[PDB]
RNA sequence: CAGAAGAAUCAUCGAAUCUUUGAACGCACUGCGCCUUUGGGUUCUACCAAAGGCAUGCCUGUUUGAGUGUCAUU
RNA sequence: GAGUUCAGCGAUGCUGAAUCCGGUGCGCUCUCGACGGCCCUUGAAAAUCCAACGGAAGUU
RNA sequence: GGACAUGGGUUAGUCGAUCCUAAGAGAUAGGGAAGCUCCGUAUGAAAGGCACGAUUUUUCGUGCCUAUCGAAAGGGAAUCCGGUUAAUAUUCCGGAACCAGAAGGUGGAAUCAACACGGCAACGUAAAUGAAGUUGGAGACGUCGGCGGGAGCCCUG
């Protein structure tokens, strides 16, 4: 008996020509789909949301200078759930300070008064909780990207981590994980090196693919321990 | 070229109903409620959809368990459907808003409805498609829908919608509905039939 | 009898083209491919392709007519048809705005079991165990990939569960034989019921999806492999007397305890028996726990590597302390500090290696392949002319097919590889001296 | 056996496991593995159980049968152009060679002397079979000269003359010319009958009269073919009984002159036939071909060739069978001459044993031309090879 | 007549068998096809056999469609 | 080696021989080739088989 | 007696039928008709195929091309000799062939100069890939007269 697995009946030439043709059809469509019309209700709906945010910001800041500061944990996980057009400039600036300048961006932050105040300011747009060891390890091992030379580079090898953070006694992904979980001395440097995660909602089910405005049911505000479940769906 | 016979029939029927002079009671169904007001009407309608057979079964079993183990309700609120039922509601002057499908195939089923609603002082609109009405009441098709009672929350939403249908359907048209429809002729077709007519009038009379 | 027509029997009757098989089965191309994944149906080439294609010369793939005839009576094809009916009913329910009916449809979504597919594909457990290497390689590959739209999150969870249950069985039965740290990953090699099972486990790193592979094809393979490993693991646990599936310790799994969550409650295999190993926070715990515990050794690890650590860094019961970091500020005593290659060489050779030669900051002696078998002359790192000329120059054509031509490959690659590495030893000795 | 720190080759070497990166192509390889499991056609063979290819060859025992011509030792130099053809006298002491230069050189084999420098393009030249009549028939263009050099004894010159003293007949540093023969076409190949009364001339250009038979006793020439079909490449006489072999472009035809008929047609299976040689037994024919192929024909075996040989990398020019020793040689444009041991049994069940013996090399190539003609010494295993550089090699 | 010894050219009758045809139904009227499954052989990509299927109109439902038929979709 | 005809000798067997060389003809029968007319009414169809143009594809 | 009674007798891959079409018939599409039924045969019929593809949001996309009956005298793959019976023979017996289809195998042939060479030519040869698409030929074609060739028969040494 001698089985031979010959070359596949795939015709790799016309295979990649079909691939390039599909990509060319894509760039044509993306360039074509421009300048949709907007109806007056959307403009009013945006204004009502903006004034809704303005009332919330004044109430939260003025006469409510109190924040509950989730305790028994020195680490927090924050993800940008939503976003509005013509966002108030204060919200727009706080989002970039938290490095949550794009939707589905996730950031590890240190549990303190300063972050909590900014997190209360941007509460409707962010979901945050307490990440456990399994989530932190899985996020770093699967969706962790480092800012090497200032570009988004995958943390595939410990050589880059040693080169980029050797001066802080950081040589491996596990060193990154230990620093992040325990909020070590170089937590500030590690977080800056880490690129924000991209936890886009996953639509695997046929119902998920069809329903409108699907975001996995991501609620806003403080969830506590539920963010581990949200992380588990993404990683 | 060779179209299938049923496709040719559909397309000839489309053109034929355009060319022929259409009596005003049938021509009124070519003027329908505009898209913005229809969308607002269906927004109110979708708050009063009748319960699905599965939802109805769930509610009744819930009451059955209470009766079985250990045991006052408010009157339901929903949109009214069925041609005979809605006609009785208009004639009883209970309908607040009548929504007539624009493409009921035997048009005689609803050809009298706009006039009947006019005689009874019922606000009515002719809305696109029997299938949109059907989806509201969980059916395939609804020839007509009626709003008779809403909750006190939605009294203002109905009143605003009734006002819009007044302005955007009845205030508009009105004179349009009283005119024979049809006679719609293509640009080059009217010139072509003029050539046919003059040639016919020359000597083709027999 | 009338004149028999050409192309009515033989190869032209036995073989069927892919497009004719599509029309025969009334399937789409994707659906036909999927059942070929689930069953075993692969292309076959006739000796005379032009004769098998009714005289045509156009490039064509062929299948057995009997293979496609077997697909006609396959129950799962109707499950694909039942799904398409489902998918349209859901669209109508969502189009007509009936959320609760669509939810009921999604709950009652048609499913199928590969029970009969596994049995008919593998009549005997021995036949199954032989063809498990690809299943394990795929499952372990996907247990580390991030969840995406193409691949199910629950599908990922099944891969993690099935891989861990398999690792637990091999640890319990001490079936592991060889472990090879290659650039690709870790090549494990166990023997179960006499069959040699070899699978590769990749390293846990933050890779990116290549975006050039079709996850639809790999979805069907993963679906089939998960069914196969579930039934294989069920028998293996029952043979050992364990209950299947092993109970889940959700809190420990959420605390990243790994294998500790999966409790195996009952319903040179002692190379490391008298050793209490400890793992620092720079080493592949997922691999080191498996190899050591497969030989009876006790294992402790840094808490950041996971919860459920039976030992602690302060506990002096530690005999060996794996630490691949080039520095230890916490240098204990009696806990001889080694590197993982010391371990893996021990499983492969079955003999305790040199701790000092594998101590922290070592020269790292070369890693041997426990799978490469020594060749006839390949260098393992651990008067005549007037007769030979005629001997090789007559039958260079005194035959008909000249099948002797395979020396030009066989002797070349074997000898040049031997000559190249028999030269490397000469160069390395010269550099040393 | 390629890993972090492998000694087998230097993939990549990594100082430590921690530094080892993630293999990016692992997903692609498993994807290709999955693709192969359902897209790669599968064929079940016999696996050709381990069997080194050297078991297939047969045993020649070349040492047991060693009349092998070793490396050349006598080098004849002086010819300034390609030696078109060369021949050795029946005595074996005189070698007459000629080429495009038009210079006929008669060499002494034992010493390499050029005793006869007299020139008098030399298409071909063949000696007479009768020792007492050492007459050499030399063809230049359409003219053939019967030259009897005065090197031979005077009575031998007279013994050459009285043999004779379509094609028209006519009757200088010892320019002893006897009977010049002029033909319509440029004669290419010359053959002598065993008794010397008949001379066969073949020309490829001609069609109707491509082959001519010249009777010296009658001093006349004729065309033995009433109607000739196909181009004629070479001509020769059967060494035992009166047959004439015509090696055409694609066939070899045996013609009975006594009965004026055809005997056999050998299908060489070859695009172009170069030359033919006949074993002295008369039932074995060797065909040199422009298809780089040597075809051995056994007259009692089949019309098809008994063996096919394709060692040569270039077109095979000439093939010569040793009259006595069971050896034959093939010379081609590649410059290499192949010496084969061909031994013939008279038994019907006994298939003749053909084996290679040597591949003679170190010969020049000029204008993509190598060995043009080869001749066998009548006494021992000595081969005369004429090259395109004007060199003659004594393969002893 | 021979031959046989719950008999019977018996009765009843609720289980079956029921060739080719015929409204007569794969197509024709000695034949010629197609589809599915299984089996045989002293020969196995071939040949053979067996079993079960393949008429028309219409109804109910199912599935898959078609339509420059009527619409909806920020 | 069959068949036929002669000689024998003994289930129908066995053994001898011969079955040959010609010549021919507006001969008859059948067929083929090459022409020459008359056509006009310029002289069935299909199954089936072949070839061409075309250039897809492609040490083991 | 070709009667009565009793038994026997017809053997085929190659011979016919079986297959194809002819003038015509004829079901179907449709339309008549109170109706048995009639008209109608590509007719205003959705009149049936082939290829391509790493699987395509694991719900199929793209491209191409678009009945039957009617001839034991027409068209059509292939068998001969001798012998044998009471009665059957191109069928059986003995011997010798042929045709059609089917797979592998053996040997030969062509190619990393991609699918052979030769001849001025007509064309030749042991071979010497050819998808879609487009053509050509055979089948396949009146009648009469004379001449030539061959065979058998007749004549005859």
């Amino acid at each position: 008996p001698e089985v031979l697995l010959k070359k596949r009946k795939v015709n790799e030439r016309t295979r990649k020509e079909r691939v390039e043709q599909a990509i060319a059809k894509k760039e044509a469509q993306k360039k074509n789909r421009k300048e949709t019309f907007k109806r007056a209700e959307t403009f009013i709906n945006n204004y009502r949301q903006r004034e809704r945010e303005r009332i919330r910001l004044n109430r939260s800041a003025k006469n409510k200078g109190d924040i509950f500061v989730p305790d028994e944990t020195k680490l927090l996980f924050v993800i940008r759930i939503a976003g509005v057009k013509n966002m108030p400039p204060k919200i727009r600036k706080v989002l970039r300070l938290l490095r949550l300048s794009r939707i589905n961006n996730a950031v590890f932050v240190r549990n303190n008064k300063a972050v909590a105040q900014m997190l209360r300011i941007v509460e409707p747009y962010v979901m945050y909780g307490i990440p456990n060891l399994h989530s932190v390890r899985e996020l770093i091992y699967k969706r962790g990207f480092g800012k090497i030379n200032g570009q988004r580079i995958a943390l595939s090898d410990n050589a880059l981590i040693e080169e980029a953070l050797g001066k802080y006694d950081v040589i491996s992904i596990e060193d990154i994980i230990h620093e992040i979980y325990n909020v070590g001395s170089h937590f500030k440097e590690v977080t800056k090196f880490l690129w924000p995660f991209t936890l886009t909602p996953v639509k695997h089910s046929l119902m998920e693919k069809k329903v409108k405005h699907f975001n996995e049911g991501r609620k806003a505000g403080y969830c506590g321990e539920e963010i581990n479940e949200l992380i588990k769906k993404q990683v | 070229v060779k179209w299938p016979e049923y496709i040719r029939l559909q397309r000839r029927r489309k053109i034929l109903n355009l060319r022929l002079k259409v009596p005003p009671a049938i021509a009124q169904f070519q003027k329908t409620l505009d898209k913005n007001t229809a969308t607002q009407v269906f927004k109110l309608l979708n708050k009063y959809r009748p319960e699905t057979a599965a939802e109805k079964k769930q509610r009744l079993v819930a009451e059955a368990e209470a009766v079985a183990n250990g045991k006052v309700s408010k009157k339901p609120y929903n949109v009214k459907y069925g041609l005979n039922h809605v006609v009785a509601l208009i004639e009883a002057k209970k309908a607040k808003l009548v929504l007539i499908a624009s493409d009921v195939d035997p048009i005689e089923l609803v050809v009298f409805l706009p006039a009947l609603c006019k005689k009874m002082g019922v606000p009515y609109a002719i809305v696109k498609n029997k299938a949109r009405l059907g989806t509201v009441i969980h059916q395939k098709t609804a020839a007509v829908l009626a709003v008779t009672e809403v909750r006190e929350e939605d009294k203002n939403e109905l009143a605003s919608i009734v006002s819009a249908v007044d302005a955007n359907f009845s205030a508009k048209y009105d004179e349009s509905r009283r005119k024979w429809g049809g006679g719609i002729m293509g640009g080059k077709t009217q010139a072509l039939l003029a050539k046919r007519a003059k040639a016919a009038a020359a000597t083709v009379r027999l | 009898a009338r004149v028999k027509q050409k192309g009515k029997a033989g190869a032209a009757r036995i073989y069927i083209t892919r497009n004719q098989a599509l029309k025969k089965l009334q399937l789409t191309l994707a659906d036909f491919r999927r059942i070929c994944i689930l069953k075993g149906v692969y292309p076959r080439e006739p000796k005379n392709k032009k004769k098998a294609n009714k005289g045509s010369t156009a490039p064509v793939t062929f299948y057995y007519t009997k293979d496609i005839q077997y697909l006609l009576h396959e129950p799962i094809v109707q499950k694909f048809r039942e799904y398409k009916v489902f998918a349209r009913k859901l669209s109508k329910a969502l189009g007509k705005g009936e959320l609760e009916t669509a939810k009921r449809l999604e709950a009652r979504k048609p499913t199928y079991s590969l029970d009969h597919i596994i049995k008919e594909r593998y009549p005997t457990f021995h036949d199954a165990l032989k063809d498990i290497d690809d299943a394990l390689s795929m499952l372990f590959l996907f247990s580390t990939m991030p969840v995406t739209d193409k691949i199910g999150a629950a599908t990922v969870a099944n891969c993690e569960r099935l891989c861990a249950e398999f690792q637990h069985y091999v640890i319990r039965s001490n079936s592991l034989r060889k472990a090879f740290l290659s650039i690709k990953g870790i090549y494990y090699q166990a023997e179960i019921f006499g069959e040699q099972i070899t699978w590769i486990v990749p390293y846990k790193f933050a890779q990116s999806v290549p975006t050039d592979v079709d996850f639809r094809i790999m979805h069907t393979f993963l679906e089939f492999y998960q069914a196969l490993m579930g039934f294989v693991n069920f028998k293996l646990y029952n043979t050992l007397g364990l209950r299947y599936p092993p109970k889940i310790d959700v809190a420990k799994s959420e605390s990243a305890a790994g294998l500790a969550a999966y409790e195996l409650e009952e319903s040179n295999t002692s190379l490391f028996s008298n050793f209490t190993f400890f793992l620092s926070r720079e080493v592949p715990r997922f691999s080191l726990e498996f190899v050591i515990r497969a030989f009876g050794g006790k294992v402790g690890w840094d808490p950041i590597l996971g919860s459920g650590s039976p030992f602690s860094e302060s506990d002096p019961v530690i005999t060996h302390h794996i630490c691949d970091r080039p520095h230890i500020s916490q240098k204990y005593e009696g806990r001889i500090y080694i590197q993982p290659q010391w371990v893996y060489d021990s499983i492969n050779k079955g003999i305790l290696e040199r701790t000092d030669l594998y101590a922290c900051g070592a020269t790292l002696p070369p890693h041997l392949s426990p799978f490469v078998k020594v060749g006839e002359n390949d260098y393992d790192p651990e008067a005549e002319e007037k007769e030979e000329k005629e001997a090789k120059e007559l039958s260079k054509m005194m035959m008909s097919n000249k099948q002797r031509k395979l020396y030009s490959k066989l002797k070349n690659e074997n000898s040049k590889n031997e000559n190249y590495n028999n030269a490397l030893r000469n160069r390395k000795r010269d550099i040393e001296k | 056996e390629e890993s972090y720190n492998p000694p087998e080759e230097y993939p990549k070497k990594y100082k430590s496991l921690r530094v080892v990166p993630a293999y990016s192509n692992l997903i692609k390889e498993k994807f290709e593995r999955c693709l192969d499991l359902y897209l790669a056609p599968r064929v079940r063979r016999t696996k050709l159980n381990i069997d080194p290819e050297s078991l297939l060859p047969k045993l020649p025992t070349p040492s047991e049968l060693r009349p092998f011509p070793t490396r050349c030792t006598n080098v004849f130099i002086g010819h300034k152009g390609r030696v078109r053809c060369l021949s050795v006298h029946v005595s074996g002491n005189w070698l007459a060679s000629g080429g495009d230069d038009g210079v006929l050189r008669i060499w002494e084999v034992m010493t390499g002397r050029c005793v006869w420098k007299c020139s008098l393009i030399i298409q071909s030249l063949a000696w007479g079979p009768l020792s007492d009549s050492p007459v050499l028939a030399v063809a230049v263009d359409e003219t053939v000269y019967f030259i009897t050099p005065p090197i031979f004894s005077d009575e031998q010159i007279e013994a050459s003359k009285e043999l004779f003293t379509s094609a028209i007949w006519r009757r200088l540093h010892g320019g002893i010319v006897h009977a010049t023969v002029s033909t319509p076409s440029s004669i290419k190949s010359l053959s002598w009958h065993r008794r010397g009364d008949y001379l066969a001339t073949s020309s490829p250009t001609s069609s109707s009269q491509a082959v001519l038979i010249h009777q010296l006793s009658r001093g006349a020439s004729q065309s033995p073919f009433s109607k000739s079909k196909g181009s004629v490449q070479a001509v020769t006489f059967h060494p035992t009984m009166p047959y004439l072999l015509v090696a055409t472009q694609r066939y070899v035809r045996i013609y009975n002159l006594v009965k004026q008929e055809l005997v056999k047609t050998l299908l060489t299976g070859v695009k172009w036939v170069s030359s033919l040689s006949v074993h002295s037994s008369g039932d074995h024919v060797i065909i040199g071909s422009y298809d780089k192929r040597l075809c051995w024909f056994d007259l009692d075996f089949s019309s098809k060739p008994y063996k096919n040989l394709r060692y040569h990398s270039r077109a095979l020019r000439d093939v010569s069978y040793h009259p006595s020793l069971p050896l034959f040689c093939s010379g081609s444009d590649d410059g290499d001459v192949q010496v084969f041991h061909g031994r013939v049994y008279s038994d019907l069940l006994a298939n003749p044993l053909i084996v290679p013996l040597k591949i003679l090399r170190n010969h020049k190539v000029v204008d993509n031309v190598g060995v043009l003609s080869t001749c066998w010494h009548p006494k021992e295993a000595w081969l005369f090879s004429a090259g395109a550089g004007g060199e003659i090699r004594m393969w002893t």
